[PDB]
C-alpha cells in the first residue's frame, strides 16, 4: 500500500518516473556542448560566499562530462563512470572508447527503470571525449538510458533557445576560439541577457589528449573577445 | 517492487502491462523486413535533427552475429539491453554448440527472454518489438517477428512500429514472392515510405546475404 | 495481491486467468481404443505469415502431444518445461512417462506462483494433452485453476462450448480411428468460420500400435476431407 | 487509518492490532492456572466446542508441558499456540545442550516473551493471537505462574484466568485463599466455578492437569477416578 | 604445567605453578583464572587455546549471570574477598559453566588442545570440581582433579594422602606439597605457587614461595 | 575428533528371562594411564532403553546429549504409553547419525550398544513418566527384547547378546559357548561375571569395578557398583 | 519489500528531500567561517542536562571537525560513519584523509538514502571544516547528498538573515579571531553557555572559559 | 500515509516518534534518576504499565554487575531494550576486554534505535531508559534516552507523565542541596523526596523500587524495603 | 480493509483471509469418514464436469495405513499430499517403523499455520480428513487456520449437513458395527448429501488391513445393498 511502483508502465507505454525526472532536468541549469576541429567544448551556467566546478567533471584523461539535473545523482554516476573507464583500461590495456563508456553508464541508468522498485537517476549528461577510432565525440544521455550523438546540443533550462542559436551559428570549420565564442553566445542567449557575466560560466575543452578548465580570468578574456565582435 | 509482481491478470483476463508495452512499440519508428530466395532487406525509419545530431550514432539495424541481424521498434534503451543479451546468447550458443546460432533459435531466445520479463516479479516488460533476419541450419533464410508479450512468428514480409497496419496491408498486395535484390530493395522502400516523409534522411536500408550484412550507400536511396 | 482470496473462497488471479483461455483458435481431442487424435484450427491472421511457423499442436515427448489455448507465449513455456521434465523422467527411469504424471507436473508448475512450499502469476493457458502410455491412449485437460481432468473427448478455444456439445452428441466408445478423424474434422468444420481446407487445420495422432507422435501432412488432411460428409 | 499494520503507532501511542488480538483472545475458550498449597492446577474449559458432538471425547487438549515439570496452556489460536509451545521446547532443548540443566522458569518466560514481541515489530508478519500460561511447582520454591500477553508482557500471579468469562472466574477464585488448600479440595471448587460461570459436558469439554506432591512435582493429566467424584459433588 | 584441585569440608582448593614453556618464556604465568566471584578454573595445554576458551567462557558466564537476575526484592601472601551475591541467586552454577566449556571445546576439538579444571561453589551442589579433558569430555570429581605434565608424578602421592573430609589447614598443606613435588620432578613446571580457596562465603588467593628439602 | 583420547573399554549386554542385563566397568583411560576409575559408561535413554559405549568419552557424551534431547522431545509430544520411542527407534537414529558422520569423515570414535524392551505390553510405567525420581518381574519373551550394535562405520545390527571392544573376543566366546534362552538373573550374573573376570585378566584397559544395569518390567535399575568377587 | 520511499513528484521534485530540508531549516543554527589562516565552526544550543554530553561539534580526525543542523540521531550515525571512512582511508594510504574526499564519500552515503528502498533521507545538514596540504576547507552537505564548497555559511533557522550578516561582514584576509568574533556576532543575531566553537594545528573545540574570554 | 511510516511530513517532523513518546508517557510509570558526588540513584514506581505477584512487578533491570537501568514503556519493548543493552555490554566486554561504561552503552543503544527510526519496515520501541553506573574516573553516570534515539547525560532526570513541571522540582531540590556514606544517604533521600513530590501523594515502601551505584560499592544493587521505609519515615519526620 | 492482507486482524479479532480460505472448503464435494473399533471407512463424491469427463479423484493414499480425502482447492491438496507422503517415507527410511499419526497430523498443521503468518503467503485453501490405523482407527481433520481435531465421525464438503445429521443420528452404532454395516452406514450418509460405481469413491483401513480402495464389483454390490 506504501509502494509507488516506480518501474511500471503507464497506460500510454510511458514511464511516469522517467517523465518526471526529465522535467526535473529541464528545470536544471543549462549546459551546452559543441565540436570544433581543435576539440570539444562544454559551457554551463552555475550566494556570494560560495568558494568549484559543479556542472563539468572529468571522467578520464580523454573523457569529461557536463551535468544537468540532480547534483548528487550526477556525482554517483560520475564516480561510476570513472570506475568503468578505469576498469576498461585495466581489462584491455587501452583507453575506453567514448561510446562504450556512454553505453555502460546509460545501461546503469536504464536498469533503474527496468529492475527493482527504486527511482531512476534524475540526471542527464553531455559526455565529450576523444578516441582514435571516432575522433571527437559528444553524446547526450537522458534519464531512461537512451543516448544520442551530436555535433552540438544543449541540456537544461531553455535548451530550445540554445539549440536554435547553436544550429544557426554552429559550422563545421570553426576553430577552438570561434567555438568558445559561440559557446559564450549561446550561454548568453539562453539566459535572455545581452552580455554574459563571467561568474556564471563554466567553460572547458578537450583537445589532442588534454583538458582545459577555464578559470575566471580566461573567461573574462573570452568575454572581451566576444564583446568586440 | 523488488519482488512485487508487475504484470497481473485484469478482471477481463488481460495482462495490461503487455498492452502498455505494445503501446510503447506503437510509439516507436517504423521498420520493414522482406525475405527473398537467399537474402533479406531491412529498411528502418530514422529521425534526426539536421546539422546537430550525428546520424551515425543511432543504429536500429543491428548485426547480432556473423549471420543474424536485427531491427526493433519501441524503447531504444530497452532495445539496446535486449540486443546485448541476444549477442551474448549467440556467442554462448556458438561456444557450447560449436555452430553459429540459427535465426530461429535466436528469435526463440528473444521471445523467451521477453516472456520471462513478462512473468517474473520485480521486472518491467520490454517495450520493444523486433524483426530478426538470418539463416537456418539448412542455410535457408528466415525472418521472425517477436512481440513484447513474448509471442513470435515467422513471416515473408513484415512491418513493425508506428502505422504498422498500413505497411502490412501494402506489403500484402505487393510482395511478389521471389524478387531481385534491386527491386526487392525498392519494394522495401516504397512500402516504408507510405508512412514516413519521403526523404533519404528518413530511412536506412540494409541487405543481408550469406556473406554479410551490407548497408546500402545513400546514392542508391537517392 | 496475487495470493489474495475472495470472500467466496476463490483466488482472484486464477479466476481472471479463466477468461484468457477462452481466446485463441479452437482445438479438439478425441481418445479411442486405437489412439488419441488432436486437431486444431488455424486462424491465419495474414497471407504474409509462414503458416507452419505458428504451431498449436506440439509434442511434449515422442508419445505425448498437446493442443494449446490462451496466451501462446505462456503455453510455450509450459510445453518447454513439460519436455524437459519428461526427458528427465526418461533418463532417470528409462521408460516413457505416464501421461497423467506429465499433466500433474505441468499443473504443479502452473500454480508455482502461490509459493505455498519462480513464476509471478498464473499462466493463463489451457492444455489438451493427449498421449499413449502402458495404460493405452488417454487425453487430459489442464486449466489455470490447476485442476486436471481426464476426458474421453474434449475441446478448447473460442468455440469450446459448441465443439464440446458436438463431441458429446457424436462420441461413442466403440469408434474406429478413421471415425475418430472424421468426427474431429466434422466438429472442427462446424466450429471454425474460415472454410475448412487442407491448409487451415493441423491434425496429430498418437496411435496405440506405435505410440508415436505423428503430425498429419497435406495428403492425409485432403484424404479426410475426401471422406467427409 | 492507523490500525492496518502492527508497525504503526496511532496518534495516542496505541497499537490497535494488538488490541484486536486482545479481543480475539477474550472471545476464545477459557483457561486458568491456580496455585494451591501442595501444587498448581491447570484447567482448560472448551465452552465453544459444545456444538461439536462428533469430536472424539476428551481428544482436544490445550494443556502441554515442557521438561515434564512445566505446564504450558494457552487461550488463542491452536496454530499460534503450537508455534509458541514449539519455540518454548526448542529454547529448553538449547538450554540443556548449553548448560546440562533444565531452564529456569523465569528465563524461559523472558525468552518466550521476546519471541512473541519480535512479531509485533515488522509490517510483514502477523502477531501471535494467544495468551500463554507457563506454570511450575517445586518442593522448595512452591509455585510460580506466569501469564504472557500477545504483546510480549509477562506477569507473575498466584492464580490467573484467561479467555472468555475470565472476570467471573476471577471473582469466584479470589473468594477464598488457595495457598492453604490442597489440589484435591480445589478440583471440586474449579468444577463448581465452571458450572456457575453443564452437568453433561464437564467430563468431555475440560482438560485438567496439575503439578503437585502426589505426582512427584511433575506433569500429569488428572486421572478419571479423581475427577469424577469432584464434578459429581459440584453437580 | 601442574594444575590440581582438592575438596575439603567447607570448600575447594585449586593450585597451580606459574612456569610457561626448554626456555622459560614466562616464569610467572597466571593459570588459575577467575571466571566468576565463586568460580575459578585452571588451564593446561596450549596457552593460546586455553586463554581464548577462558575469554569465551567469561563472556558466556557474564551473559548467564545477568540473565539469572529475577525481578523484585527478596528478604605466603593472601588476598580474601567475600561474594557480592550473599545467596548465590544469580551466580551461574559451576556445572553449567563447566558443561558449556566442554561443549565449546568439543565442537572445535580438531585443533583446540585445552585441559581445564573447574572449581566452584553454588548453593545446589555446594563445592564442585569438574575436569574438562582433551577432546571435550567432562568428568565431575568428588575428591580431587589433576592435570598437566607435572601432575602425573604426584598421582600416587596424592591418592595416599587425601582424606575424605580434610580440614582447611591440612588440605592446604596437602595441595601445597603436591604442587611442590610436581615442580620438583617436572621440568615443565616451576615458579611461585598460586592457590585459590573457594568456600561458601568467600574466596582466598594465596601466593607461595617454595623450596624442596629432603634427606632421602 | 582425530582419534580417541579418553577411552572406555568393553561393554557386554545379554537377554535373560526378565529382560536386559548390561555390564560395563566404570573405568576410563588416558592411553596407558588409568586416569578415571568411577566413570559411568552405561546411559539410561528412557524407561525402556539404555545405552552403553566403548571408545572416546567425549563423543559418547555428545551422543548421550543428543539422545536425551530426543527422549525429552518424545515425552513432550507423547500422549499414550505407545507413543514412547522404542529401543529399535533409537538404534536406527544412532545408526543414521553414524552413517551421516561417516559420509562427512567426522566419525564418533565409539562402539554403541542400544538395549531395551520394545513392547509396552508388559507394564504401565510410561502412563506417568517420571524423569527426576526413581510386584515380581514379569517374564519377557526374547523377541520383545532388543539389543543393537553400531560401530564407527555405521554397521548396525541386533542380536540376543552383544559385546563391544575386547569383549567381542573374550566375552563373546563364552557367550556363544554358554548363552541360553530364558536365563534367570542368577545365571545371567554368573555368566557376565565370568566374562568380566576373563576381561579383567586379559584386557589391560579393563577394571574390576563393575556396573550392572537391568532393563525389566519395572524400568531401568542401576545396581550397586561392586568389585569383582575374586 | 525494498522500494524507494523517496519518489519523483509530477513536477520533478523529490518531496521527501524537500521535507528533510524543511526539517533542517527548522533546526538550531550552526555556521562556519573560513579564515585566511584557519576555519571555525560555531553553533548555538535547563539546569539538568550535562553540557559535555550533547556537543554538536565533533572531531572527525586530528585535522577534521564536523557540526550539524537537524536530527541528533542521524548525526550520530553519520559521524560514526565518517570516522569509519577516515580510518579506512588512513589504513589504505597511511595519511589523514583529505577533506574533499571525505566530503565526497559522506555525500555518496547520504545520497544512497534518497534512492535505496525502505529508507528515509537523513534529516540533517553538515558543515565539515578541515585542513590538508591544500589549505583550509569548509564544506556543506545537504540532505539530498550534494556538497557545496564555502568560504562561510549558516545552515539552521533564520539562515537567510545570518547569511546576509556573514556576507556583509566577510573578508578573505581575516585572522582567526576576527572570524571568531564575526561568528559570535552572527550567532547572537540568530539568538557563553549557548555557544560551541571549533577551530583549526589539530582540530580543537574551545573551552567554555575561552569562549567567554571571546565574548568580552 | 505520511504519518504511518518513519518518513518526513510536509512540516519535516517524524510523527511516529512523537507517537512512540506518547506511548511511553501512556504507561503512567514514573522513574527518577539523581546523581550525587560519588553516587547515582534510580527510583521507580514498581507498578505495571489481586492474585498478581507484586514483588515480580519492576521497572528496574540490571544490564551488568556495575551498570543498571530503569526502562519505562510498553513492557515487551522494555524487556527487548534490556536484552539488547545486555548483549551490547557483553559484546563490548568480549571485544575490548573491559566493562562498558554507561555513556558508551547509551550511545550504542541510540545508534540502534536510529535504525528503527529510519528503516520504515520496523516499528519504534515505545521505551525510554535511564542508565546509571560508575565511570572509570570513579564518578556516577546518569544518561536518559527516548524512542527518538536522543541520548543525553544528566545530573537529574525523570521519565514519566509530568515533565516541565517535574523539572522545576528537581531544580529546586538540587539547588537546595548545593562523607561517602552521608553522600549516599542524602542522594537516596533526595531521590525519594523527588518522586514523592512529583507524584503528589504519599509513597508506600512496597510500591517503589530504589537502586544505587556508588564508589564504595560500584555494583548496581537494589536496597531492601526496610531501608526505603526508614527513608520515608525520616522524610516524614 | 481488513480482508486485504493475510497478516491483518479485524477489530472483531478475526482473520478474514483465513476464513475465506476456509470458505473455499464449502464448495468441495461431500466426503464422509467413520470408524468402529477396528476400521475407518472413507466415502466421497467424485466431481463430474461433463458427460465426456472422467470423475475427479477424491481420496488419496498417504501410507500403508494412512489415507486422506480433500475438500477445496486441489493444487494445495496435491502439495499437502506430496508433503505427507514424503514425510511418511522419510520416517520409514530414517527409522524402521511407521510414523505416529498424531505426529504427521501435527506437522501438517504446522505447515498450515506457517502460511498464515506471512504477507507474501496465503493459507492452504483445502480441508483434509486423514484416516489411518495407528494401534487404533483414527480420523483427523485439518483446517486452513492451522487447527486440527480428532473425530469419531466426520464429514465435510458441499451439503454435508445431511451427512452430518445422519451421522449424529447413527454415531452410537458405529463403534459396535461390523465392517459391512460400517461401509453401508458411510454410504448412506454420503447418499443423504445428494451413487454409481463412477461418481463414488470408497476406501477402508484398519487392523491388519492396509489402506485399500474398494473394488468396482464390491462397490456395485454394496450400492445394491444400500438399495
Amino acid at each position: 500500500r506504501y509502494d509507488s511502483r516506480t518501474t511500471t508502465f503507464s497506460p500510454e507505454g510511458r514511464l511516469y518516473q522517467v517523465e518526471y525526472a526529465l522535467e526535473a532536468i529541464n528545470n536544471a541549469s543549462i549546459t551546452i556542448g559543441l565540436i570544433t576541429k581543435d576539440g570539444v567544448i562544454l559551457g554551463a551556467d552555475k550566494s556570494k560566499l560560495i568558494d568549484n566546478y559543479e556542472k563539468i567533471y572529468k571522467i578520464d584523461k580523454h573523457i569529461f562530462c557536463g551535468v544537468a539535473g540532480l547534483n548528487a545523482d550526477a556525482n554517483i554516476l560520475i564516480n561510476q563512470s570513472r570506475l568503468y573507464a578505469q576498469r576498461y583500461l585495466y581489462n584491455y590495456n587501452e583507453v575506453q572508447p567514448v561510446s562504450q563508456l556512454v553505453v555502460q553508464i546509460c545501461d546503469i541508468k536504464q536498469s533503474y527503470t527496468q529492475y527493482g522498485g527504486l527511482r531512476p537517476y534524475g540526471v542527464s549528461f553531455l559526455i565529450g571525449g576523444y578516441d582514435t577510432k571516432d575522433g571527437y565525440q559528444l553524446y547526450h544521455t537522458d534519464p531512461s538510458g537512451n543516448y544520442s550523438g551530436w555535433f552540438a546540443t544543449a541540456i537544461g533550462t531553455n535548451n530550445l533557445t540554445a539549440s536554435s542559436v547553436l544550429k544557426q551559428e554552429w559550422k563545421n570549420d570553426m576553430t577552438l576560439e570561434e567555438g568558445l565564442l559561440l559557446a559564450l553566445k549561446t550561454l548568453a542567449k539562453s539566459t535572455d541577457t545581452e552580455i554574459p557575466k563571467s561568474e556564471k560560466i563554466e567553460l572547458a575543452y578537450l583537445t589532442n589528449v588534454y583538458q582545459k578548465y577555464l578559470t575566471e580570468k580566461e573567461i573574462e578574456e573570452l568575454i572581451k573577445l566576444y564583446t568586440q565582435k | 517492487s523488488y519482488d512485487r509482481a508487475i504484470t497481473v491478470f485484469s478482471p477481463d483476463g488481460h495482462l495490461l502491462q503487455v498492452e502498455h508495452a505494445l503501446e510503447a512499440v506503437k510509439k516507436g519508428g517504423c521498420a520493414v523486413a522482406i525475405k527473398s530466395s537467399n537474402f533479406a532487406v531491412l529498411a528502418v525509419e530514422k529521425k534526426n535533427i539536421p546539422k546537430l545530431q550525428n546520424p551515425k550514432t543511432t543504429e536500429k539495424l543491428i548485426k547480432l552475429d556473423e549471420h543474424n541481424c536485427l531491427a526493433f521498434a519501441g524503447l531504444n534503451a530497452d532495445a539496446r539491453v535486449l540486443v546485448n543479451k541476444t549477442r551474448l546468447e549467440c556467442q554462448r550458443y556458438y561456444l557450447n554448440m560449436d555452430e553459429p546460432a540459427p535465426v530461429d533459435y535466436i528469435a526463440k531466445y528473444v521471445a523467451k527472454v521477453q516472456q520471462k520479463f513478462t512473468h517474473r516479479g520485480g521486472v518491467r516488460p520490454f517495450g520493444i518489438a523486433t524483426l530478426i533476419a538470418g539463416f537456418k541450419n539448412n542455410k535457408e533464410i528466415c525472418i521472425y517477428q517477436t512481440e513484447p508479450s513474448g509471442i513470435y512468428a515467422a513471416w515473408k514480409a513484415q512491418a513493425i512500429g508506428k502505422n504498422a497496419k498500413i505497411v502490412q496491408e501494402f506489403l500484402e498486395k505487393n510482395y511478389q514472392e521471389n524478387m531481385e535484390q534491386k527491386d526487392c530493395i525498392f519494394l522495401a522502400l516504397k512500402a516504408i515510405f507510405e508512412v514516413v516523409e519521403l526523404s533519404s534522411k528518413n530511412v536506412e536500408v540494409a541487405l543481408l546475404t550469406e556473406k554479410d550484412l551490407t548497408f546500402i550507400e545513400e546514392q542508391e536511396i537517392n | 495481491g496475487v495470493n489474495t482470496f475472495s470472500p467466496e473462497g476463490r483466488l482472484f488471479q486464477v479466476e481472471y486467468a479463466l477468461g484468457a483461455i477462452k481466446l485463441g483458435s479452437t482445438a479438439v481431442g478425441i481418445c479411442v481404443n486405437d489412439g488419441v487424435i488432436l486437431a486444431s484450427e488455424r486462424r491465419i491472421s495474414s497471407t504474409l505469415i509462414e503458416k507452419d511457423s505458428v504451431e498449436k499442436l506440439l509434442s511434449i515427448d515422442d508419445h505425448i502431444g498437446c493442443a494449446m489455448s490462451g496466451l501462446m507465449a505462456d503455453a510455450r513455456t509450459l510445453i518447454d518445461y513439460a519436455r524437459v521434465e519428461c526427458n528427465h523422467y526418461k533418463f532417470i527411469y528409462n521408460e516413457n512417462i505416464n501421461i497423467k504424471s506429465c499433466v500433474e507436473l505441468i499443473s504443479e508448475l502452473a500454480l508455482d506462483f502461490s509459493n505455498l512450499s519462480i513464476m509471478s502469476r498464473p499462466f493463463g493457458v489451457a492444455l489438451l494433452i493427449g498421449g499413449v502410455d502402458k495404460n493405452g491412449p488417454c487425453l487430459w485437460y489442464t486449466e489455470p485453476s490447476g485442476t486436471n481432468t481426464r476426458f474421453s473427448a474434449a475441446s478448447i478455444g473460442s468455440a469450446q462450448e459448441g465443439a464440446e456439445l458436438l463431441l458429446q452428441e457424436n462420441y461413442k466408445k466403440d469408434m474406429t480411428f478413421e471415425q475418430a478423424e472424421i468426427l474431429a474434422l466434422t466438429v472442427l468444420r462446424q466450429v471454425m468460420e474460415d472454410k475448412l481446407s487442407t491448409s487451415n487445420v493441423e491434425i496429430c495422432a498418437i496411435k496405440k500400435s506405435d505410440q508415436t507422435f505423428y503430425k498429419y501432412n497435406t495428403d492425409d488432411i485432403s484424404r479426410i476431407i475426401d471422406v467427409l460428409p | 487509518g492507523y490500525d492496518l499494520s502492527v508497525s504503526t503507532f496511532s496518534p495516542d501511542g496505541r497499537l490497535y492490532q494488538v488490541e484486536y488480538i486482545y479481543k480475539s483472545i477474550n472471545n476464545n475458550n477459557t483457561a486458568l492456572c491456580l496455585e494451591c498449597k501442595d501444587g498448581i492446577i491447570c484447567c482448560c474449559i472448551n465452552s465453544n466446542m459444545d456444538k461439536n458432538k462428533m469430536i472424539k471425547k476428551n481428544s482436544y487438549n490445550r494443556i502441554y508441558h515442557v521438561n515434564n515439570n512445566i505446564i504450558i496452556t494457552y487461550s488463542g489460536f491452536d496454530g499460534d499456540a503450537r508455534n509458541i509451545i514449539d519455540r518454548a521446547r526448542s529454547e529448553a532443548n538449547t538450554y540443556y545442550y548449553n548448560f546440562h540443566t533444565n531452564i529456569p522458569l523465569h528465563i524461559l518466560v523472558n525468552r518466550i516473551s521476546l519471541y512473541i514481541h519480535a512479531y509485533t515489530l515488522y509490517w510483514h508478519m502477523r502477531p501471535f493471537a494467544a495468551s500463554i500460561i507457563i506454570s511450575s511447582f517445586n518442593e522448595k520454591d512452591k509455585g510460580d505462574i506466569y501469564c504472557i500477553e500477545p504483546n510480549g508482557a509477562c506477569y507473575k500471579y498466584s492464580g490467573i484466568v484467561i479467555g472468555k468469562n475470565k472476570e467471573m472466574f476471577k471473582t469466584e477464585i479470589e473468594k477464598k485463599d488457595y495457598k492453604d488448600i490442597n489440589v484435591r479440595d480445589a478440583i471440586e471448587d474449579i468444577y463448581k466455578f465452571i458450572l456457575t460461570s453443564n452437568k453433561n459436558n464437564l467430563q468431555n469439554l475440560v482438560n485438567f492437569s496439575w503439578i503437585c506432591k502426589e505426582s512427584s512435582y511433575e506433569f500429569q493429566n488428572i486421572h478419571e477416578e479423581i475427577l469424577t467424584p469432584a464434578l459429581n459433588k459440584a453437580v | 604445567t601442574t594444575i590440581i584441585g582438592i575438596i575439603y569440608d567447607n570448600g575447594v582448593m585449586l593450585a597451580c605453578d606459574s612456569r610457561t614453556s626448554t626456555f622459560i618464556s614466562n616464569k610467572c604465568s597466571r593459570k588459575i583464572n577467575r571466571i566468576n566471584e565463586n568460580l575459578y578454573v585452571c588451564r593446561s595445554g596450549a596457552s593460546a587455546h586455553s586463554q581464548k576458551i577462558i575469554e569465551i567462557i567469561k563472556h558466556y558466564c557474564v551473559s548467564m549471570k545477568n540473565e539469572n537476575r529475577k525481578k523484585g526484592r527478596f528478604h605466603v601472601t593472601k588476598n580474601k574477598y567475600f561474594y557480592e551475591d550473599k545467596f548465590n541467586d544469580y551466580n551461574p552454577l559451576v556445572e553449567n559453566v563447566a558443561h558449556i566449556t566442554k561443549k565449546i571445546i568439543y565442537t572445535n576439538n580438531n585443533f583446540l588442545s585445552c585441559a581445564l579444571i573447574f572449581g566452584g561453589y553454588d548453593k545446589i551442589k555446594k563445592q564442585q570440581l569438574y575436569a574438562v579433558n582433551l577432546n571435550g569430555s567432562i568428568i565431575e570429581k568428588h575428591d580431587f582433579a589433576v592435570s598437566g605434565s607435572g601432575s602425573i608424578y604426584i598421582q600416587s602421592y596424592l591418592q595416599d594422602k587425601y582424606k575424605k573430609f580434610m580440614t582447611k589447614k591440612e588440605c592446604f598443606n596437602l595441595i601445597l606439597n603436591c604442587v611442590k613435588y610436581a615442580m620438583h620432578n617436572d621440568n615443565s613446571s616451576g615458579g611461585l605457587i598460586r592457590i585459590v580457596n573457594i568456600t561458601k562465603s568467600f574466596v582466598e588467593e594465596f601466593t607461595v614461595v617454595n623450596t624442596q628439602m629432603n634427606f632421602q | 575428533t582425530l582419534g580417541p583420547v579418553v577411552t572406555g573399554t568393553s561393554v557386554i549386554a545379554i537377554k535373560y528371562k526378565h529382560g536386559i542385563m548390561i555390564a560395563a566397568d566404570r573405568k576410563a583411560s588416558y592411553g596407558s594411564y588409568a586416569k578415571f576409575q568411577n566413570v559411568e559408561r552405561i546411559f539410561k535413554i528412557n524407561n525402556k532403553t539404555v545405552m552403553g559405549f566403548s571408545g572416546e568419552l567425549a563423543d559418547a557424551q555428545y551422543l548421550h546429549e543428543l539422545l536425551t534431547r530426543k527422549n525429552i522431545n518424545n515425552l513432550s509430544e507423547k500422549k499414550r504409553k505407545e507413543d514412547m520411542y522404542t529401543p529399535q527407534h533409537y538404534h536406527s537414529y544412532v545408526s543414521r547419525v553414524f552413517y551421516v558422520r561417516k559420509n562427512r569423515i567426522d566419525p564418533l570414535f565409539n562402539n554403541i550398544i542400544i538395549a531395551g524392551i520394545n513392547s509396552q505390553k508388559y507394564d504401565n510405567n510410561d502412563d506417568n513418566v517420571l524423569l527426576y525420581t526413581n510386584e515380581e518381574y514379569k517374564e519377557i519373551h526374547k523377541d520383545d527384547l532388543y539389543i543393537g550394535f553400531v560401530d564407527m562405520h555405521g554397521t548396525n545390527f541386533c542380536d540376543d547378546y552383544i559385546t563391544t571392544g575386547y569383549a567381542r573376543y573374550f566375552a563373546l566366546t563364552l557367550l556363544r559357548d554358554h548363552y541360553k534362552d530364558n536365563m534367570t538373573e542368577e545365571e545371567a550374573r554368573i555368566l557376565i561375571n565370568e566374562c568380566l573376570r576373563i576381561l579383567y585378566f586379559r584386557d589391560a584397559t579393563s577394571s574390576n569395578f563393575i556396573q550392572i544395569v537391568k532393563v525389566t518390567s519395572k524400568g531401568v535399575e542401576y545396581e550397586e557398583p561392586y568389585i569383582l568377587p575374586c | 519489500y525494498s522500494f524507494s520511499l523517496t519518489t519523483f513528484s509530477p513536477t520533478g521534485k523529490l518531496v521527501q528531500i524537500e521535507y528533510a530540508l524543511n526539517r533542517v531549516s527548522s533546526s538550531s543554527p550552526a555556521l562556519g567561517i573560513r579564515a585566511k589562516n584557519g576555519v571555525i565552526i560555531a553553533t548555538e544550543k535547563n539546569e539538568l542536562i550535562e553540557e559535555n554530553s550533547i556537543f554538536k561539534i565533533q572531531q572527525i580526525s586530528e585535522h577534521i571537525g564536523i557540526v550539524y543542523a537537524g536530527m541528533p540521531g542521524d548525526f550520530r550515525v553519520l559521524l560514526k560513519r565518517a570516522r569509519k571512512e577516515a580510518i579506512r582511508y588512513s589504513l589504505q594510504y597511511g595519511s589523514e584523509i583529505l577533506v574533499k574526499e571525505l566530503v565526497k564519500i559522506i555525500a555518496s552515503i547520504v545520497q544512497e538514502f534518497t534512492q535505496t528502498g525502505g529508507v528515509r533521507p537523513f534529516g540533517l545538514s553538515l558543515l565539515i571544516c578541515g585542513v590538508d596540504v591544500y589549505g583550509y576547507h569548509l564544506y556543506q552537505i545537504d540532505p539530498s547528498g550534494c556538497y557545496f564548497n564555502w568560504m562561510a555559511t549558516c545552515v539552521g533557522k533564520d539562515y537567510q538573515n545570518n547569511m546576509s550578516f556573514l556576507e556583509k561582514r566577510y573578508n578573505k584576509d581575516i585572522e582567526i579571531e576576527d572570524a571568531i568574533h564575526t561568528a559570535i556576532l552572527t550567532l547572537k543575531e540568530s539568538y557563553e553557555k549557548n555557544i560551541e566553537i571549533g577551530v583549526a594545528k589539530p582540530f580543537k573545540i574551545l573551552t567554555q572559559n575561552e569562549i567567554k574570554d571571546y565574548l568580552i | 500515509y505520511d504519518r504511518h511510516l518513519t518518513i518526513f511530513s510536509p512540516d519535516g517532523n517524524l510523527y511516529q516518534i512523537e507517537y512512540a513518546i506518547k506511548a511511553v508517557k501512556n504507561t503512567n510509570i514514573t522513574s527518577v534518576g539523581v546523581k550525587g558526588e560519588n553516587c547515582a540513584v534510580i527510583i521507580s514506581q514498581k507498578k505495571m504499565a489481586k492474585l498478581l505477584d507484586y514483588n515480580n512487578i519492576t521497572n528496574i533491570y540490571n544490564i551488568t554487575d556495575e551498570i543498571g537501568c530503569s526502562m519505562v514503556g510498553m513492557p515487551g519493548d522494555c524487556l527487548s531494550m534490556v536484552y539488547k543493552a545486555r548483549s551490547e555490554a557483553s559484546e563490548f566486554l568480549y571485544s575490548n576486554g573491559y566493562n562498558v561504561n554507561a555513556e558508551t552503552l547509551c550511545r550504542n543503544i541510540c545508534d540502534k534505535i536510529q535504525v528503527y527510526t529510519q528503516h520504515a519496515y520496523m516499528r519504534l520501541h515505545a521505551c525510554s531508559g535511564m542508565i546509571i553506573g560508575i565511570d572509570e574516573n570513579n564518578k556516577p553516570e546518569l544518561f536518559k534516552f527516548d524512542p527518538s534515539g536522543f541520548c543525553a547525560g544528566y545530573r537529574a532526570c525523570v521519565i514519566g507523565n509530568k515533565e516541565q513541571e517535574s523539572i522545576s522540582v528537581l531544580e529546586r531540590l538540587l539547588e537546595k542541596r548545593k562523607t561517602i556514606d552521608e553522600d549516599i544517604r542524602n542522594t537516596t533521600i533526595l531521590a525519594i523526596e523527588a518522586l514523592q513530590t512529583i507524584l503528589a501523594f504519599d509513597l508506600k515502601a512496597s510500591e517503589i523500587e530504589v537502586a544505587i551505584v556508588s564508589t564504595k560499592n560500584r555494583n548496581f544493587t537494589q536496597i531492601s524495603e526496610k531501608e526505603i521505609d526508614n527513608y520515608l519515615t525520616y522524610i516524614a519526620e | 480493509l481488513y480482508d486485504t492482507d493475510n497478516i491483518i486482524y479485524s477489530p472483531e479479532g478475526r482473520l478474514y483471509q483465513v476464513e475465506y480460505a476456509s470458505e473455499a472448503i464449502k464448495q468441495g464435494t461431500c466426503a464422509v469418514a467413520i470408524k468402529s473399533k477396528d476400521y475407518v471407512v472413507v466415502s466421497g463424491l467424485k466431481k463430474c464436469i461433463s458427460k465426456l469427463s472422467f470423475p475427479q479423484e477424491k481420496i488419496f493414499k498417504i501410507d500403508d495405513y494412512i489415507g486422506i480425502s480433500m475438500s477445496g482447492i486441489t493444487s494445495d491438496a496435491k502439495v499437502l499430499t506430496k508433503f505427507m507422503q514424503n514425510e511418511c517415507l522419510s520416517h520409514k527410511f530414517l527409522y524402521n517403523e511407521n510414523i505416529n499419526i498424531e505426529s504427521l497430523v501435527r506437522s501438517v498443521a504446522d505447515k498450515y499455520q506457517k502460511n498464515t503468518q506471512k504477507s507474501s503467503k496465503r493459507a492452504f485453501g483445502v480441508g483434509l480428513m486423514i484416516a489411518a490405523y495407528h494401534n487404533e482407527p483414527c480420523i483427523f481433520e485439518t483446517r486452513p487456520n492451522g487447527s486440527y481435531f480428532e473425530y469419531d465421525a466426520l464429514s465435510f464438503g458441499a451439503r454435508s449437513h445431511a451427512s452430518k445429521t445422519y451421522l449424529e443420528k447413527n454415531l452410537h452404532l458405529f463403534e459396535e458395527c461390523s465392517l459391512e454395516e460400517l461401509i453401508l452406514h458411510c454410504l448412506k450418509a454420503l447418499k443423504c448429501s445428494l451413487l454409481t460405481i463412477s461418481n463414488t469413491a470408497l476406501a477402508v483401513v484398519g487392523k491388519n488391513h492396509p489402506w485399500q480402495e474398494i473394488s468396482s464389483l464390491q462397490l456395485e454390490e454394496y450400492l445394491s445393498k444400500v438399495k
